[PDB]
């Protein structure tokens, strides 16, 4: 039964997926302007006084 | 208190301010960015223009 | 022969080297208002068209 059913261990896999999704959201929130002129620090620090 | 008095042109008064640029504020009198104080000015062509 | 308001003349400066410091240091201008950029950093920036 363990070998035949791919979704047998669906709780540990869900935990892993939840952690991966949280980390992906955290790392993808670095591309947001949040109101600034750019999402890159080195652009604001190179274009503005 | 520190009173820095000097005579400039008319279109150069705006150069006396933090972060401003111009021939007055980059070679003669640079104001710090974190400046706390007053900048008073007055036309005196009756006293400095013969 | 400066153009008119309703027919403002647009020129595309491209594929060259622009010495923005020359215009920036000139005293023959009344207003030099830069938005989104700074004149002191214009000499170190490479734009296009």
């Amino acid at each position: 039964s363990l070998s035949s059913t791919p979704s047998a261990l669906g709780k540990l896999q869900d935990v892993v997926n939840q952690n991966a999704q949280a980390l992906n959201t955290l790392v993808k929130q670095l591309s947001s302007n949040f109101g600034a002129i750019s999402s890159v620090l080195n652009d604001i620090l190179s274009r503005l006084d | 208190v520190y009173a820095d008095s000097f005579v400039i042109r008319g279109d150069e008064v705006r150069q006396i301010a933090p972060g401003q640029t111009g021939k007055i504020a980059d070679y003669n009198y640079k104001l710090p960015d974190d400046f706390t104080g007053c900048v008073i000015a007055w036309n005196s062509n009756n006293l400095d223009s013969k | 022969r400066f153009a008119s308001v309703y027919a403002w003349n647009r020129k595309r400066i491209s594929n060259c080297v622009a010495d923005y410091s020359v215009l920036y240091n000139s005293a023959s201008f009344s207003t030099f208002k830069c938005y989104g950029v700074s004149p002191t950093k214009l000499n170190d920036l490479c734009f296009t068209n």
